[PDB]
């Protein structure tokens, strides 16, 4: 014989889409970006509930964390047809939930839609 | 577990946007002048555990210069600034590395040349070589394209950690959480935002 | 899909 | 509270001064922000000078001690000549004694090296300003005061290094030339005893903090001083023996050999020869013997990064490829020189394959060096045949994709290694290409980076080699694809036998059948919904007809008709999964292909068909969207238009003059329908806000106009029919586009637009006067005025709007003549305001614009709008000229600058200028424009900067005004003024200079 010398592990994908993520400067009247990345769908195994889950590229650090709540609702924004714009109360990507008016942008009118289709099949699946 | 970076070059290089860049991820299109200096936290999440970037972002106008070299005390590291699209940020460079190495004779050094997203550039990739003599670092840049934009502080870390195969790595995500009197409020900044255009629509994204 | 046979083939007459 | 000690009525408490100090650099938040914006109002105090001495004193914090440093380091440097000279010799004295003070307690000699250097730089400020004229014996006596202390001795080293810097490093742009000169030739009077010292300390050792104080000093020396002190003494002995085994000595002692491979030498002493051969034989032993053997993984060293080993590998490969690129010569014919030379070069090796990219960038620079030499020089290549051998697997292993500046450099390489000997170079790849294949170096990475080497090396081998070659490699490729599984691995290789046979064309050329195949074959490709696979089938196919265009458009042997035809006639079917980027790649190709079809009639028929889908797409279009307009809302058909557009701008790209006929076939209905899209966007702003110019709508109207202006400014830019494009084209286009520019609110004004004309003037303006005057008055005032009320706005139109300006000042200068006096005012006041642009594609042009300008008054003569211009704007332009000049804010631009202000200048001092520049009362009658202009000047520069003395005023334009002939003699007086408006009591006499 011879002797030899995150926490997101609980959660499953449901969705993956790279985008860009905005928030509203109210104070400004600005949009300013928060991160680009990609942006996840994760449902909790053990209590089915679905949040987003967006990471900046290479430092990975995360630029939104919030529960696809169903009372959201995704506007489009005037100057662009692959956006989608909606008030979140609860975000805690840094810190203490905070509420933020969200902007997030896709590389495609397509990637939006289905960002949007996804995001209300997630909506029903926090209804239950 | 922190440490001092001071943040040098001549004015309009960038400096500021590249640090905002990294505290919040956005994009600022102004050039409001730095005056002295800003300080600001910047923590990376590194697999050696987390890393704090006191960086003293200092003014590249002469007549904004502040304490100039005093605010180079002290410092564990620096990053030196300039702009592929103007030839003279380059120029300055020996300058800023003149009086920076004076007061920190011995601290690691990242040379960024920022700027390289315009097509237009200026300072040839064959000309940039001071960093060979001075044992410097160097990494094209882009505050706004994100271009190699986390290069200049992992190197940095490696260095001031001592592990050659440090790495960042994903923080932990948290679970997160789940009234009528801030109903019309947040409806009130909601078509505020919609009716703002997002900018830059003609980016890939 | 991916299939270089016709290549082969011009390549090995010649 | 902390804003006390900007209370200057009272005494100064330093115990409150360190307590802001110490908030600031230890302190956080909120009470560092505000410490730091006191200290910054402290330090700017004039009169904080005063209170340095108290400070220095009293203060027990070494950061408020050099904070005080710093206010005096102002003070010296700016207004040291102002004061009375007591507080001049009060400083001096202060300064050195509180070196001394310093150097004595070793307790603070060892723990603030930063407030000793500081105070050392400071001295060295006073030794510019003081020596030698105030303090001949600096020198003897800091030679003197060295023996008493190791300290001071050591400190000694620190102050000769900053002072050494100061004067020959860091002084053409800090002093005037007179300056420079004088403490370069007195720091050289008094070298012969620096030296000695500096060299019995090096000898007799044996403090290392005062070794290495002394050899970094010694560094700054071998930047100038006579090779003699390096050569003729046993220094070099020393350096490359003694003081290359200690580790705290190496690293600087290298630096410093690195310099000495750079010293003026005379090359014809074969005693020189001798030492140059010696101390790198020395280095190179005890590197060998102390730091690592020859045979040692300096990879894998680099990448553990342990102590200061990068910076000595940085370093060693520095000083190996500086010497090794000017001496190596000396190590080629002496045979017992043998093993030095190519040891030294194996290190070479052993560091190229340090994973570093710039540090590969060092070496690679140096390998060019050598095998360019070998490929032009008789009987050097063979020496270094292993080492060339090792150094293609290096290239090799770590081509990169074509950084492609690092790509061109390795390619250049190995390109010279493969004509070096052919038969290793292939020998290598094929090797290569066998250990991809057994799956031992199988990687997406390694096939790929293999690839790329065996296609950089096109074009160099014997075509029959080079056919025998690409065979072997693509036969094997082929192999390789059928080995792997998954379309992933298969994606991968088969791009690489794309990528290899796009780079060999002269292969491709003699074998039609096989690169019909080839074609055909990346048109199934263009099928593939495989990521990437469509973008490499397209970029193969374009890159294979820029190259091989002639055997697509001939009739090639076993064919019944030339190739073109063939793709045309299916190019629905094979673009028909393509997005609308790789159509317009696709179709680009085909117009490179049909222009060198040189039958008219054929060339024109071949176009035809190709444009036959878009012109259908077309005409459809045109018909029901203007019957009604209403089709324009919709989005398709606004991007369907766009393509259609854009692909004949990619096809008018690729064939310029010969598009000629299918642009005729759309130019009418085409510039009806940028009017019609006008009016849509007109609409949207006037019903919906500024808000509009945002939405998808209306950019995608918008787009429409701007590649339409693109097609045209494409055409026009390649046109050889010139009569054509005035006569037919110029007349609809400025009909279509000017009125609607001009009345276009600011935001919905196309910035293209400008350079669209910028273009027409460019090739036609000499042509079409009346069209010239018609587009200034159609863009230039409405356009002005969105630019001159900030430097930020409308960045696109400020841009192109001065690049119109200087074509119409070059090609048509007449439509300026016709201006309105009060227009020809605006556009001074425009030129000017270029000049205060930072934004260097606005400055540029604004500077030339001036000179191009006052170049076309000159050629009026003495006629009355010349001399009106003269009497009007000619002071105008030499006072804001020098105001940019002299402003600190526009730097980048004193060339320019100094050559229109040359210009402006020469024109008095030639008499070019037949009026008088001032009214007749304010001057004597008979005076000439010389005179008065340097009264003027005299005046301007009087008030602008009041602390300069009078003389100095005078002497500098006497000596700006008669070297108004010698541009480089010119600017440099500028670049001396430059320097004595920073400070006070500048010396007159320094422009005399020259
Ligand atoms: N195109 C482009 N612009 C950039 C980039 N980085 C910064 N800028 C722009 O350059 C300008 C100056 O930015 P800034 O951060 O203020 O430079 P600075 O070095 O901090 N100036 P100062 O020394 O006066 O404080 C800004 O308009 C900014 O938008 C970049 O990477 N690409
Ligand atoms: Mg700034």
């Amino acid at each position: 014989h011879f002797e030899p010398v995150t926490m997101e592990e609980d959660e499953e994908v449901l969705y993956k889409v790279r985008a860009k993520l905005f928030r509203f400067d109210a104070d400004a009247k600005e949009w300013k970006e928060r991160g680009t990345g990609d942006c996840k769908f994760l449902k909790n195994k053990k209590t089915n509930k679905v949040r987003i889950l967006m990471r900046r590229d290479k430092t990975l650090k995360i630029c939104a964390n919030h529960i696809i709540a169903p009372e959201y609702t995704l506007k489009p924004n005037v100057g662009s047809d692959r956006s989608w714009v909606y008030a979140c109360t609860a975000d805690i990507a840094e810190g203490e939930a905070e509420a933020f008016t969200f902007a997030i942008r896709f590389g495609s009118k397509e990637n939006a839609d289905k960002f949007k289709e996804e995001f209300e099949k997630a909506q029903e699946i926090n209804k239950k | 577990v922190q440490f001092k970076l001071v943040l040098v070059g001549d004015g309009g290089t960038g400096k500021t946007t590249f640090v905002k860049r990294h505290l919040t991820g956005e994009f600022e299109k102004k050039y409001v002048a730095t005056l002295g200096v800003e300080v600001h936290p910047l923590v990376f999440h590194t697999n050696r555990g987390p890393i704090k970037f006191n960086v003293w972002d200092t003014a590249g106008q002469e007549k904004f210069g502040g304490l100039r070299d005093g605010y180079y005390i002290q410092a564990q590291c620096a990053i030196i600034m300039f702009d592929v699209t103007s030839r003279v940020t380059y120029k300055n460079v020996p300058n800023w590395h003149r009086d920076l190495v004076r007061v920190c004779e011995n601290i690691p050094i990242v040379l960024c040349g920022n700027k390289v997203d315009i097509k237009d550039r200026k300072v040839k990739a064959k000309s940039i070589v001071f960093h060979r003599k001075k044992n410097l670092q160097y990494y094209d840049i882009s505050a706004k394209s994100n271009y190699n934009f986390e290069k200049p502080f992992l190197w940095l870390a490696r260095k001031l950690i001592g592990d050659p195969n440090l790495e960042f790595v994903a923080m932990p995500a948290l679970a997160p959480p789940e009234d009528p009197a801030l109903a019309a409020q947040y409806e009130h900044d909601l078509e505020v935002a919609q009716t703002t255009a997002l900018p830059d629509e003609d980016d890939d994204l | 899909s991916f299939d270089m046979n016709e290549l082969a083939l011009k390549l090995a007459g010649l | 509270s902390m804003e006390g000690i900007l209370d200057f009525s009272n005494d100064l408490d330093i115990a409150l001064l360190d307590q802001v100090v110490s908030t600031f650099y230890q302190g956080s938040g909120v009470q560092q922000k505000q410490a730091q914006e006191i200290l910054t109002k402290f330090q700017d105090n004039p009169d904080a000078w005063q209170k340095a001495d108290q400070i220095l004193q009293f203060s027990t914090n070494p950061q408020s001690k050099f904070i005080a440093l710093s206010i005096l380091d102002k003070l010296i440097t700016r207004k040291w000549k102002l004061l009375p000279n007591d507080h001049r010799i009060g400083i001096r004295n202060f300064v050195v004694g509180m070196i001394i003070s310093m150097c004595q307690d070793d307790e603070v000699f060892k723990t603030q090296k930063n407030l000793i250097n500081k105070s050392d730089l400071t001295l060295v400020q006073i030794l510019k300003q003081e020596w030698p004229q105030n303090w001949p014996e600096f020198i003897p006596e800091l030679i003197g005061s060295s023996s008493s202390s190791v300290n001071v001795c050591e400190n000694n080293m620190i102050v000769l290094k900053l002072l050494s810097e100061e004067v020959f490093d860091f002084s053409a742009e800090q002093m005037t030339q007179a300056k420079a000169l004088h403490l370069k030739n007195s720091m050289s009077k008094e070298f012969e005893q620096i030296f000695k010292l500096c060299f019995q300390v090096l000898e007799q050792g044996s403090s290392s903090s005062l070794i290495v104080a002394t050899l970094e000093s010694l560094l700054r020396y071998l930047h100038w001083i006579p090779y003699r002190y390096i050569y003729e003494t046993n220094i070099l002995e020393l350096l490359s023996t003694k003081f290359m085994t200690s580790p705290d000595t190496r690293a600087i002692t290298l630096k410093c050999l690195t310099e000495v491979s750079n010293l003026k030498i005379p090359q014809d002493n074969d005693l020189i020869k001798r030492q140059t051969v010696l101390f790198f034989q020395n280095t190179l032993q005890q590197i060998a013997t102390s730091v690592m053997p020859v045979t040692a993984d300096l990879k894998a060293t680099y990448a553990n990064a342990n102590g200061n080993d990068q910076s000595f590998l940085q370093d060693l490969a520095m000083f190996l490829t500086t010497y090794l690129a000017r001496n190596r010569a000396l190590l080629e014919s002496d045979e017992s020189l043998r093993e030095l030379l190519l040891n030294a070069h194996q290190y070479l090796i052993q560091l190229s394959k340090i994973e570093e990219r710039e540090l590969f960038k060092t070496t690679l620079d140096y390998w060019h060096n050598l095998v360019a030499d070998l490929f032009y020089e008789p009987l050097k290549k063979h020496i270094y045949e292993e080492i060339c051998s090792q150094l293609r697997l290096v290239i090799i292993e770590n081509m990169v994709r074509p950084t492609i500046q690092l790509y061109k450099s390795e390619r250049e390489v190995l390109v010279y290694l493969t004509h070096l000997n052919v038969i290793d170079t292939e020998e290598i790849m094929i090797s290569k290409l066998a250990r991809q294949i057994d799956g031992s170096e199988w990687s997406w990475h390694n096939i790929n980076t293999l690839s790329w080497a065996i296609g950089s090396i096109s074009g160099t081998m014997s075509e029959d080699t080079e056919k025998r070659f690409v065979v072997t490699v693509i036969k094997d490729l082929l192999g390789l694809c059928e080995q792997k599984r998954g379309k992933d691995n298969k994606a991968v290789v088969a791009s690489d036998i794309m990528y290899v046979v796009g780079q060999y064309p002269r292969f491709l050329k003699a074998h039609w059948n096989f690169l019909r195949t080839v074609i055909l074959k990346l048109f199934e490709f263009m099928h593939e919904t495989h990521e990437g696979v469509q973008d490499m089938a397209c970029d193969t196919f374009i890159k294979i007809v820029q190259k091989c265009k002639y055997h697509f458009v001939i009739q090639q042997p076993r064919e019944s008709e030339p190739f073109i035809q063939t793709i045309i006639r299916d190019i629905q079917k094979t673009t028909a999964d393509l997005q609308p980027q790789q159509v317009h790649t696709f179709y680009k190709a085909c117009g490179i292909i049909i222009s060198e079809e040189r039958s008219v009639a054929e060339r024109n028929r071949l176009l035809s068909d190709l444009m036959q889908l878009p012109n259908m797409a077309w005409d459809t279009i045109v018909e029901q969207s203007t019957a009604n307009p209403t089709l324009l809302l919709d989005s398709e058909t606004v991007k369907i238009i766009a393509n259609i557009i854009k692909t004949n701008v990619a096809v008018c790209t690729s064939m310029g003059a010969d598009f000629y006929p299918q642009l005729g076939h759309i130019y009418y209905n085409m510039l009806q329908l940028y009017r019609a899209v006008s009016s849509m966007i007109s609409a949207q702003v006037a019903a919906e806000g500024l808000i509009a110019t945002k939405t998808p709508k209306v950019r995608g109207l918008r787009t429409i106009k701007k590649e339409i202006l693109k097609l045209v400014e494409t055409y026009i830019s390649k046109a050889r029919n010139l009569d054509d494009v005035v006569k037919v084209l110029v007349e609809p286009l400025l009909n279509a586009v000017l009125e609607d520019y001009m009345n276009n609110v600011p935001d919905a004004r196309d910035a293209e637009v400008l350079n669209c004309m910028t273009t027409v003037v460019e090739k036609v303006g000499h042509m079409i006067p009346q069209g010239v005057i018609l587009i200034l008055q159609s863009v230039f005032e409405c356009t002005l005025d969105m630019i001159n009320k900030d430097f930020t706005e409308y960045p696109e139109h400020r841009v192109e709007f001065y690049k119109l300006l200087k074509v119409i000042n070059e090609k048509s200068f007449a439509a300026f003549l016709e201006l309105p006096p009060a227009a020809f005012k605006l556009f001074v006041d425009a030129i000017c305001w270029a000049f205060k642009h930072n934004n260097r594609d606005v400055e540029v042009n604004g500077l030339q614009i001036a000179l191009d300008l006052v170049k076309n008054i000159e050629r009026m003569g003495n006629v009355p709008f010349a001399n009106e211009f003269h009497k009007n704007y000619f002071f105008i332009f030499v006072s804001e000229t020098f105001f940019v000049l002299t402003d600190s804010d526009h730097k980048s631009g004193f060339s320019k600058q100094a050559l229109l202000l040359m210009k402006l200048i020469s024109l008095v001092y030639d008499n070019k200028i037949s009026v008088p520049l001032y009214q007749e009362a304010e001057v004597p009658q008979g005076t000439s424009n010389q005179v008065y202009l340097s009264q003027y000047l005299a005046n301007m520069l009087s008030n602008a900067f009041p602390h300069l003395t009078s003389e100095q005023i005078a002497s500098f334009l006497s000596a700006l005004t008669k070297q108004c002939k010698d541009l480089v003699v010119f600017k440099g007086t500028l670049r001396d003024f430059l320097v004595q408006i920073k400070e006070v009591g500048g010396d007159p006499t320094d422009y005399l200079f020259a």
